[PDB]
């Protein structure tokens, strides 16, 4: 499928080879043009102007706008020291789009980023890579050091005068790093713990000092929208969110991968179309859209768009739009142990209500993987996700937890009591006590 | 008894400068100890403390908060399979049975020659070639518990 | 400021949070990570109430009181159903993990802990699964470690590094194995370490003096004395 | 009457809280018919308390609300732990309740002093003789804290501290046994080396036995090895 | 183990004891005494123990001639074996640790996780 720079402004200039591609080859496919209008001729808070008028939202799930968080920055011109952050943590499972996008476009990330820190006036910059992708900060290193050679990066950056440096730190494997603010307590050096909202890393992000941390796709969307104009980016998808976005289906697909579409786009349009549909005698029992920590939803949701809002009602979130599907052979209760377990052993235990009601909800479904239920655990489940909310918790890493929880108890509630064989037995009977009875 | 090198003082150092506060660098600082020597010891920490400047607590929290520093001995190569949902739903409990077949080991045991340490990891980035195994320079994947038997015996 | 709780008209300072303000008028309110000359982090989530936007308001908003301003007019309310259902499952999840202790523990009868589990009202167990246990650390000849009866409110990390300028306590791990002490055996070397065994709420730090002839609070004969 | 301010500082032993004396005991104080049982049984007399407002008893007041500074210990019901000083105060982390105990003495006068002018010389290392500089511990100075056994075991062994270029010119290393005589009387202590010290001087542990607090800013003589 | 809550729970007071410990950590009472010249047979001390160690057995043979003998120490107290609750034991579900019980040893309880430990 040919990818049109038209309609697929951010992979029309990759490589089929798995080859990474370096400074000549990107500055050849209209490399650093925008970036220099944006340095030379329009001002950084015309270009958050244009931020806001684009309408670009954040990528990493929660779909906040990217000008909103531009913007809220305080007016004191006194507080020079500014930092940006690139997101290339991806902790998130069943998500793979960064990983593809850095072993073969680093520029673009940088470019950006770039940007981003001249129109927000930003001096320092870095990019928190997870510790498990090796190559990719081998790519990225040498990108750094392209840049560097040809003057990309460091004291007057083509004769604009801004000055700009960017370094690589990368991850030690925690999913809470993930956080804006624990993002922001870790590249710090201390424990990965978020912040509570007052006060907002807008105004004192890292070490104090305003700081502001965007995705991967964000970043890497930022020149398209900047080079090809804002109002042919707000042309390429007729909907309430504008833009494009990274999709694809994995686990047991003919075709799992990455591709660009439109907002927009039905959820059916991939599976039988780029993903090509399931392996041989697969029945759809469901589908997650946004990574491990969105709602499961069932086949009369699947006819729904992949949008922000259209998916707010829907009973889930948009996330990562990466979707996994799961078939009718792989058991829900396993899924959402393991689902709990994964979210339990990688929580940040900082707030009483997910640090210990977490390994709860873990235990009560590896006792309903045994058949090892009692009655009082669903309820329990149901109890725990209501406690576990937005707010509930100190953060939202717990309410993104439970929400497949709560859509494996609303869709599929009949898997669940059938793990349920034994009577509530908490107590054993000691010799000389008459136990109380309870009715 | 422990005493830090002068090319890992010199890496600390130059992971200093990088940063306005020398605290950013103890991840990094923990992870060069890790390279460099394939754990963290007990004299590490109070090291770290002293060269960083910030106090043995906070460096032994990093340690021990974040699941890729290792502050207990290893073998001199480690296994990190992916248990997350995605490689759940491709299986992973074949490759687990076939570990633990071959090793005859439990996840977070060590052999008894320290040839080889089972452990979980975290999502490996890699869901569309599912499942996956992490060892020290390689991502393997599509794995099969045939496969695991050959894929073994090429580290020693 | 003015504050209605529960219907009741209420005079408080504007600059004090909602859990203050309500302890000084003497309603009673659980709480665990909040002292008040730490300051305040959100840790235990015991504090909650549930507060409305306006006069005429059902469904409210659970919030933390510890977090939440004393501001004017502000309409809150305690002993509602919702506030005090997620009041006794805190401390339910605070009990999931607790050890049978309380007899052979230095803080039975002196244990905020056990005042905050009988003022919610939390008396029946629903928990039948494996309970996590630690390893007790030496810190010298005051201060009796026992990390097991923890729960993870973040008190002594507080008081210790940010209000006494210590170095040698501090949390470890993550989710629920998080363990608060030094890096390995040792005296805690602050001249302040004596006032852990008041601030814990818990019987993780006692007192080992007191611990080699032992009695209960009850049964203490007190005076007000200067040292 | 420069002390007439010490009769504010508690009231007397008619003060009573609407007509009880303040209890010393918790209510539920136990074992009162068998605590002396092994000596007679036999109950004694309750201790008559003619000095102060207190009793040795139960049958007092340790009301929260009660019109008094003096509060023996906190407890409130279902406030058994130390935050029942919450309780116990007008505001929570404020002052206590009727206000805080004790009385200052004196007010801070109008006018002030004079600018001392004896501005002392610098310190000119002497030969021969050393200057005693205070090393204080809290564990091991006041005299009754080192009484306590508890105390024998936090404290550090006690170590004369020298600066490097004194332990050069005697010739002595770290933890060498170095005797010195003060007062007709030889005591041996081992070497500490201290950096931060000064040349000429010499550093003693204030408090502990053997070593008066009264040693502080003098002269010692006779510093050799022993 | 000395808890000292029959001696509380006690509305006459006629219960004394003193808490020792051993080097394995244990909890004992170093003394117990009963004032029965005093103790009206309530049971309120049974009904608090939390060990079922104290008991009120079926004997009510207990008049003595001189009323400091109505004093019964530990060693009048103490008997062979487990009375009337012959199975229960306290230290089995305590969490903390004595001779022939370590961490996690307990009912209910999971062995101790180090944070050195190489599990995520
Ligand atoms: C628990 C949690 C984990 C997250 N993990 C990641 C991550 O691994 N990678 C990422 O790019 N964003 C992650 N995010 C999202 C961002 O950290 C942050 O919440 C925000 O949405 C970033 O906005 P942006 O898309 O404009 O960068 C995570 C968010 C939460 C709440
Ligand atoms: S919800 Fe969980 S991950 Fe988030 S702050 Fe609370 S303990 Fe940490
Ligand atoms: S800390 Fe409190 S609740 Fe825990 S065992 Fe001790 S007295 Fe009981
Ligand atoms: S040891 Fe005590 S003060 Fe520290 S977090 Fe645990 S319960 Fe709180
Ligand atoms: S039975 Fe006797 S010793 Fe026991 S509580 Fe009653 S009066 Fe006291
Ligand atoms: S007899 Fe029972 S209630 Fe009394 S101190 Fe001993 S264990 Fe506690
Ligand atoms: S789920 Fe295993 S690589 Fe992502
Ligand atoms: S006291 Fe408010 S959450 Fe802890």
């Amino acid at each position: 499928i040919i990818r049109t720079p038209e309609t697929h402004p951010l992979t029309w200039r990759l490589r089929d080879d798995k080859q990474p591609v370096w400074l000549d080859e990107y500055r050849s496919k209209n490399g650093y043009e925008g970036a220099r209008k944006a340095l030379t001729g329009l001002s950084p808070d015309e270009i958050v102007n244009q931020v806001k008028d684009a309408g670009l939202k954040g990528r990493g799930g929660a779909g906040f706008s990217t000008g909103l968080k531009w913007s809220l920055m305080p007016k004191d011109e006194s507080m020079n020291i500014r930092y940006l952050l690139c997101n290339a943590d991806e902790m998130e499972p069943g998500t793979y789009k960064d990983r593809l996008l850095m072993e073969q476009l680093p520029h673009l990330l940088v470019e950006g980023m770039l940007i981003s820190a001249f129109a927000l006036k930003a001096y320092r910059g870095y990019i928190f890579l997870r510790g498990e992708y090796i190559e990719a900060a081998v790519n990225l290193r040498r990108a750094i050091a392209e840049a560097t050679e040809a003057g990309l990066l460091g004291k007057n950056i083509m004769g604009t005068g801004f000055d700009f440096e960017l370094f690589v730190h990368t991850g030690a494997g925690r999913y809470i790093c993930g956080e804006e603010t624990a993002l922001i307590n870790s590249l710090e050096g201390r424990r990965a713990n978020p912040r509570s909202k007052p006060p907002f890393p807008a105004t004192s992000g890292a070490w104090g000092k305003p700081t502001c941390v965007n995705n991967v796709e964000t970043l890497c969307n930022v020149p398209a929208i900047l080079a090809n104009g804002v109002e042919w980016y707000q042309n390429i998808s007729k909907s309430k969110d504008a833009g494009t976005k990274l999709m694809g289906f994995s686990g047991r697909v003919k075709n799992p991968g990455l591709w660009e579409l439109p907002f927009g786009t039905t959820a059916r349009e991939i599976l039988e179309d780029y993903a090509g549909g399931m392996r041989d005698g697969l029945k759809f029992k469901a589908w997650q859209p946004g990574g491990a920590g969105t709602d499961f939803l069932t086949e009369a949701h699947l006819d729904l768009p992949m949008e922000f809002e259209s998916i707010g009602k829907a009973g889930s979130r948009l996330g990562t739009a990466l979707a996994m599907a799961v078939d009718h052979e792989i058991n829900m209760v396993s899924l959402v142990r393991n689902l709990e377990e994964f979210f339990a052993r990688e929580s940040c235990g900082w707030c009483t209500p997910c640090r210990d009601g977490l390994p709860w909800s873990v235990k009560i479904l590896r006792a309903l993987e045994r058949g090892e239920g009692q009655p009082g655990d669903i309820e329990t489940l149901e109890q725990l996700c209501r406690f576990l909310g937005p707010g509930k918790t100190f953060c939202a890493h717990a309410p993104g937890a439970v929400e497949p929880l709560q859509s494996a108890i609303k869709y599929f509630r009949e898997e669940f009591e059938a793990g349920i064989k034994q009577p509530f037995s908490n107590t054993h009977l000691i010799n000389g006590i008459q136990p109380n009875l309870l009715k | 008894a422990f005493e830090l090198s002068a090319a890992e003082r010199e890496a600390i150092e130059h992971e200093m400068h990088h940063y306005e506060d020398p605290r950013a660098a103890s991840i990094e600082a923990l992870k060069i100890v890790q390279k460099q020597r394939g754990w963290v010891p007990d004299g590490a920490i109070h090291a770290i403390a002293d060269v960083l400047g910030i106090p043995a607590s906070d460096v032994e929290g990093v340690a021990t908060f974040y699941s890729q520093i290792f502050r207990q001995p290893v073998g001199r190569h480690v296994i990190r399979y992916c248990d997350s949902v995605v490689c759940h739903i491709n299986g992973y409990q074949g490759i687990q049975a076939a570990l633990e077949k071959k090793l005859n080991i439990k996840p977070g045991q060590t052999t008894f020659d320290g040839r080889f340490t089972l452990l979980p990891t975290c999502c490996l980035g890699n869901c569309d070639k599912g499942p996956n195994m992490m060892i020290d320079e390689d991502t393997h994947a599509h794995l099969t518990p045939e496969a695991i038997p050959e894929l073994l015996e090429r580290y020693k | 400021a003015t504050i209605h709780v529960d219907g009741k008209e209420y005079e408080v300072n504007g600059a004090d949070n909602l859990l203050e303000a309500c302890l000084s008028l003497g309603l009673d309110i659980p709480y665990f990570c909040w002292h008040p000359a730490l300051g305040s982090v959100g840790a235990c989530r015991q504090c909650a109430v549930k507060q409305y936007q306006n006069a005429e308001d059902t469904r409210g908003r659970l919030v933390m009181s510890c977090m939440t301003p004393a501001s004017d007019g502000t309409f809150i309310s305690i002993d509602d159903e919702e506030a005090k259902q997620f009041r006794e499952s805190v401390v339910e999840w605070l009990m999931t993990n607790h050890p049978h202790d309380c007899p052979v523990c230095e803080e039975g009868g002196n244990c905020h802990l056990q005042d905050m589990t009988v003022m919610t009202g939390h008396s029946f167990r629903r928990y039948r699964f494996t309970k996590r246990t630690h390893r007790n650390q030496d810190l010298g000849p005051f201060i009796s470690h026992e990390m097991n009866r923890c729960i993870a409110c973040y008190r002594c990390v507080r008081y210790y590094k940010d209000y006494a300028g210590g170095t040698d306590l501090g949390v470890y791990g993550a989710h629920d194995n998080v363990y608060f002490g030094r890096p390995e055996d040792g005296t805690l070397e602050s001249e302040f370490s004596g006032n852990l065994v008041e601030i814990c709420p818990t019987g993780v730090f006692t007192d080992k003096t007191h611990s080699e002839r032992y009695n209960r609070k009850w049964d203490m004969q007190f005076a007000p004395s200067i040292c | 009457p420069e002390l007439a301010g010490i009769k504010d500082a508690a009231p007397d032993a008619t003060f009573r809280i609407r007509g009880q004396k303040l209890a010393r005991e918790p209510h539920r104080y136990s074992g009162r018919t068998a605590m002396r049982a092994n000596i007679s049984v036999h109950e004694p007399r309750q201790p008559q308390d003619i000095d102060t407002m207190f009793t040795f008893s139960m049958e007092g007041n340790n009301q929260p609300t009660a019109h008094r500074s003096q509060v023996p210990f906190a407890w409130a019901p279902g406030w058994n732990s130390p935050q029942a000083w919450n309780k116990f105060q007008d505001e929570v982390g404020g002052k206590l309740r009727f206000g805080d105990p004790g009385v200052r003495l004196f007010e801070t006068s109008e006018n002030g002093l004079d600018y001392f002018t004896s501005v002392p010389a610098r310190f000119q290392p002497q030969d021969g003789k050393w200057r005693i500089a205070p090393y204080y511990h809290l564990f091991g100075s006041d005299e009754l804290s080192q009484r306590a056994p508890v105390f024998q075991s936090r404290m550090p062994q006690p170590y004369i501290k020298l600066n490097p270029a004194d332990a050069a010119k005697l010739g002595v290393n770290a933890g060498t046994r170095v005797s010195f005589s003060y007062d007709g009387n030889t005591v041996t202590l081992p070497v500490e080396i201290a950096e931060g010290l000064t040349a000429g001087q010499v550093g003693l542990p204030m408090g502990m036995s053997g070593i008066a607090p009264v040693l502080a800013g003098a002269h010692l003589e006779d510093l050799k090895e022993a | 183990v000395a808890c000292n809550l029959c001696a509380v729970a006690c509305p006459v007071g006629c219960i004394s004891l003193q808490k020792a410990e051993t080097k394995d950590g244990r909890w004992y009472p170093e003394f117990f005494r009963i004032n029965f010249s005093r103790c009206i047979f309530c049971g309120l001390c049974e009904e608090a123990c939390p060990t079922t160690a104290i008991q009120l057995t079926p004997d009510f043979e207990m008049g003595e001639y001189k009323r400091q003998d109505l004093v019964y120490e530990k060693e009048d107290l103490l008997i062979s074996g487990p009375g009337k609750y012959p199975e229960y034991n306290f230290y089995r579900m305590a969490g903390m640790a004595i001779d022939g019980k370590d961490k996690g040893e307990a009912e209910n309880e999971a062995k101790p996780i180090d944070v050195k430990s190489l599990l995520p």
